[PDB]
RNA sequence: ACUUAUAGAUGGAUCCGCGCUGCAUUAGCUAGUUGGUAAGGUAACGGCUUACCAAGGCAACGAUGCAUAGCCGACCUGAGAGG
RNA sequence: CUGACGGAGCAACGCCGCGUGAGUGAUGAAGGUCUAUCGUAAAACUCUGUUAUUAGGGAGAACAUAUGUCACAUCUUGACGUACCUAAUCAGAAAGCCACGGCUAACUACGUGCCAGCAGCCGCGGUAAUACGUAGGUGGCAAGCGUUAUCCGGAAUUAUUGGGCGUAAAGCGCGCGUAGGCGGUUUUUUAAGUCUGAUGUGAAAGCCCACGGCUCAACCGUGGAGGGUCAUUGGAAACUGGAAAACUUG
């Protein structure tokens, strides 16, 4: 338990494979930071943030598409602890092309892969969401 | 030049592309022990093969020395493999090649043995030279042309662009490099360029 | 696949060893030990002709060299080729390697190589076992 | 062009002020990436204080006057 | 039509109570030059026809590049086994780069400019897979968002 | 102890030289701090002579005169006789 | 055209730092290991020989031994890390 | 004084500056693998100076108490000091190419009856070597033929970018288990660092570039890319970081 969203992660590719949705997760800060900023692009169908102390309870109800596939088809993590890979927010990769996303916290509150490109802000940069 | 003899060479590439040939004062189609047999066949290889066969006899394109201007401007503009085809094209030797001063194809890179000199520039009798932004194989020195150069100072007219001789050089420069279209008909471009980088 | 122990403690790259190991080395006296060389050119001078019969996959007939190499130990070579050279006490321009089906032979002889010129009953080779001034 | 604040922590110490503090810092190798943290040893020195059994302080690069120590400074953090 | 180059032609027999019987299996790529290519199964003991006797059940498996403008939007390194390809964008006239009869589903596609190279494998068993795999995971310029839940311009 | 000295990558075609502080012990070519350009003594490459001396004219009081038959390119010049 | 109170300077450098490779068939650690304390002196602090005393200073992390022993604008070269 | 630096038999060692044949030619013969092939082979006519009979050959460039009063100078700088050598110019040949099928790119066969023997991984002669002995050449070539062996992208057979776990060539005798790689939730006291940066902006010949002198190639140069936290330490506490606790069901 102590990365507290570790395999949460990947929960949602590992969770819907077969586009399913009954897996029940908890919760962080920062799973107040997961899974509220793609809510931005309707990504999810409901983490409003969590309800409850010591870090605790959440539906994580992992919105789906219209043409039936895989919102996630595939995630990986690559900042957990045990890998700590910093870079800087200019030469933030290439997202396939920038065909997918990244949420993070930054050196200067908290931003997107909306945000390194055009704003020069972040730090262990985490992951590519689709 | 030449380097031994061409004119089996209808079967061998497919021709000098640059002129009317010495193609079929017999049966043109066999080109080397097969005369009682099929056709060849095709492949890449073959194909490959052919194209430089249809390279090293059209002109003096030699191996080792001739692919270096597309690796050259390989850092200038365009996917190189018709920049190639006009990277062997765009020389004096070639702005006055099609010019149509020569009767052997040694005699548009022989047009200066004692024709045309001085292009702008300093009297050189060679085959070659570095064809600039207008740039041409102009008068000589000490002369301006000869009977063997001057005696078809528009043998052929109609002569290319950048080929637009304004006589008695047997020459013309208008421009710069030329576009590759007037230049060898069923050739390619990554079957000329696109062979080569392996 | 996990690199904490990874400058703890490493890896390797494959394991090979390379050709001709008692070849491109020229033997001390003075100081008696060998030469880590890979020279290009080199000599050998002759200590037997040597021929062993039992061949399979050819299912022909031909010899080869026994020439030893500086200072006291074994050098096997082999004459590959249609050329009977019926010589021997040369002094040559060694070849490097061994051409294919002969086992532990490395060391090879170079057309003409200041010993003789070659079998002369070549002359369409022009470039094989003996073949100089050929018409092309 | 100033002298640093180099700091550190004690071990051990042997007669009249045969001192040193520790050395350390953040870096990486070059090769296979991990926030390994890693040491290396001092000599600073005083009349007999600075020492053993906690001295976390600092140390300088200056002038040693010294035996084959190096060091003038030993600006603390607090003791036991 | 199909530029119906031969892919592949190989041999195997059956042992049987008597002599055994030999063929030639083949098969014929199917290809618009537009980026998907079919099969047929000719299992069969003719060689030249075999490219016909794919040409007739192609048409039950071939499926899209969603072609971007002489390219692909985004970027693939897959295998549905172990043949893996490299494709990438890349400028409409760059040098054209492939290994087998994905000489005949790169090049006959609507890209044709790419840097793609077949990572690991390049078997006339796999050059395939690797592709069609590669062209699988694709996409067009308005659809991710949906799925997703925006419009697409909400990613830069 | 200071003398002229000079660069070499690869060309000439045109007696060519350079400026530049090096020591006196030592050969015509010497290592080059504060690089001031170099240049043409053949008379014809006029556009090479793009030598900035900022820090080799301040030897005037520091320690220079000039030596080895280079008063020419100085005569043309007259930065100096300050004393 | 001599000798001096004085100089800008020359190789350097008194020296600081990261420059500064391999051998685990070499850890119970060298008596100076820890560093203060000398008449001394090199344009140069000072275990640098000596000056006075206590080592566990080490400590299973490479103490130490230890084998080629120049480095650095060069060259073939990678897409790039550079190697 | 050079023996510091210079003047060079030049090794076809580097590769280039280009020169040793032309206007060529009706298919053209006396035909060399095959039995139409390289034959647009040939001849015998003409074209270039550029190799060769000579010649004058002065390319660079500024040297110097008394000359009169460190800016500095004349009555003071041709061994190679002859180059650019147009120069009329005859015809002063550019050795010879490999395997000789298909991949490494190659063309067929008499010799050859397993006697010699072909063979860059693949691979060939026992009575048609589309391999070999040898013979006219097409793919590359003309100062170039087969070989000599070194790391490069290629070798993705280092895995810093680009490493398997049951199975190639691979997982714990485990109760045990120092160092430490990793090492709960939330706020955190930190104000170091990353966010990144004011600054220092201290030179480079050339840099991520290009270009100008040069019969173009051997031999030189503007440096706008600041010289790579270098001469100042930072504001974002979102945290590996002087580190106060609380949560508890784990």
């Amino acid at each position: 338990m102590t990365d507290p969203i570790a395999d949460m992660l990947t929960r949602v590719r590992n969770a819907n494979m077969v586009r399913h949705e009954k897996l029940e997760l908890p919760a962080s800060n920062i799973k107040k930071e997961i899974a509220e900023i793609l809510k931005s692009e309707g990504f999810i169908k409901n983490v409003e943030y969590v309800e409850d102390d010591k870090q605790g309870v959440l539906r994580l109800f992992l919105k789906y598409g219209q043409n039936d596939e895989r919102v996630i088809t595939g995630l990986k993590r690559i900042s957990k602890p045990g890998l700590r890979v910093y870079a800087k927010a200019s030469e933030m990769p290439k997202v396939l092309n920038g065909l997918g996303i990244a949420l993070v916290s930054t050196s200067e509150g908290v931003i997107t892969d909306k945000e390194a490109r055009k704003r020069n802000v972040g730090g262990e940069i985490i992951a590519y969401v689709w | 030049r030449f380097r031994g003899s061409n004119w089996k060479k209808s079967r061998r590439l497919g021709i000098s592309l640059s002129g009317t040939g010495k193609e079929l004062e017999k049966r043109p189609y066999a080109p080397g022990q097969h005369g009682p047999n099929q056709r060849k066949k095709l492949s890449e290889y073959g194909l490959q093969l052919r194209e430089k066969q249809k390279l090293r006899y059209l002109y003096g394109m030699t191996e080792r020395q001739f692919r270096n201007t597309f690796d050259i401007a390989g850092k200038k503009f365009g996917v190189h493999g018709e920049n190639f085809m006009i990277l062997l094209a765009s020389r004096l030797d070639a702005v006055v090649y099609s010019l149509g001063l020569a009767r052997t194809r040694r005699q548009a890179r022989q047009l200066v043995n004692h024709g045309h000199i001085l292009v702008d520039g300093k009297r050189v009798d060679i085959p070659s030279y570095s064809v600039k932004p207008g740039q041409t194989i102009s008068v000589r020195e000490k002369s301006q042309k000869l009977n063997i150069i001057v005696e078809s100072v528009e043998i052929n007219n109609f002569v290319p662009e950048y080929l637009n001789f304004d006589a008695d050089s047997l020459t013309g420069t208008f421009v710069r490099l030329p576009e590759r279209s007037e230049l060898p008909a069923e050739i390619n471009e990554q079957l000329i360029v696109e062979y080569y980088s392996r | 696949p996990t690199i904490n122990q990874l400058v703890r403690k490493p890896r390797q790259s494959k394991i090979k060893k390379s050709d001709s190991p008692a070849l491109n080395k020229g033997f001390n006296s003075k100081k008696k030990k060998f030469t880590d060389l890979n020279s290009p050119q080199k000599r050998g001078v002759c200590t037997r002709v040597g021929t062993m019969t039992p061949k399979k996959p050819n299912s022909a007939l031909r010899k080869y060299a026994r020439v030893r190499l500086s200072n006291n130990i074994e050098i096997n070579a082999y004459i590959p080729g249609i050329g009977h050279n019926l010589q021997e006490h040369s002094v040559v321009l060694v070849r490097g390697g061994r051409v294919k089906d002969l086992p532990g032979v490395r060391y090879h002889i170079v057309r003409g190589a200041l010993d003789t010129s070659g079998v002369d009953g070549r002359r369409q080779g022009r470039s094989l076992y003996g073949t100089k001034k050929p018409k092309n | 062009n100033d002298r640093k604040v180099y700091v550190g922590k004690v071990v051990s110490d042997k007669m009249d002020k045969t001192i040193t503090v520790l050395v350390e810092t953040y870096k990486t190798h070059k090769l296979y990436g991990k926030r390994v943290k890693y040491s290396k040893k001092y000599k600073t020195h005083d009349e007999n204080n600075s020492a053993k059994l906690g001295d976390i302080v600092k140390i300088q690069e200056t002038r040693p006057l010294s035996a084959t120590k190096r060091f003038r400074l030993v600006e603390i953090v607090e003791e036991s | 039509e199909f530029e119906e180059r031969v892919v592949t032609i190989n041999r195997v027999a059956k042992v049987v109570k008597g002599g055994r019987r030999f063929r030639f299996t083949a098969l014929v790529v199917v290809g618009d030059k537009n980026g998907r290519v079919g099969f047929g199964t000719g299992k069969a003991q003719e060689v030249p026809e075999a490219i016909k006797k794919a040409v007739e059940a192609a048409k039950k498996d071939l499926v899209v590049v969603p072609r971007v403008e002489g390219t692909t939007p985004h970027t693939i390194t897959g295998r549905y086994g172990s043949g893996s390809v490299f494709m990438k964008p890349a400028a409409p006239g760059t040098g054209v780069i492939a290994g087998g009869p994905v000489r005949a589903v790169l090049e006959l596609a609507g890209i044709t400019d790419i840097l793609s190279k077949s990572l690991g494998s390049n078997t006339p068993i796999n050059m395939v897979r690797a592709t069609i795999d590669g062209l699988q995971n694709l996409k067009n310029a308005e659809d991710v968002a949906k799925l997703r839940g925006k419009t697409v311009e909400e990613l830069y | 102890a200071v003398k002229i000295r000079l660069t070499r990558l690869g060309s000439k075609r045109n007696p060519f030289y350079r400026i530049v502080v090096a020591d006196a012990r030592s050969p015509r070519d010497g290592r080059i701090i504060e690089q001031i350009g170099t240049y043409n003594p053949t008379s014809a490459n006029a556009p090479e002579i793009k030598v900035d001396e900022a820090l080799a004219l301040k030897w005037l009081n520091d320690g220079a005169k000039p030596t080895d038959t280079v008063h020419n390119i100085l005569s043309k010049e007259g930065i100096m006789k300050k004393f």
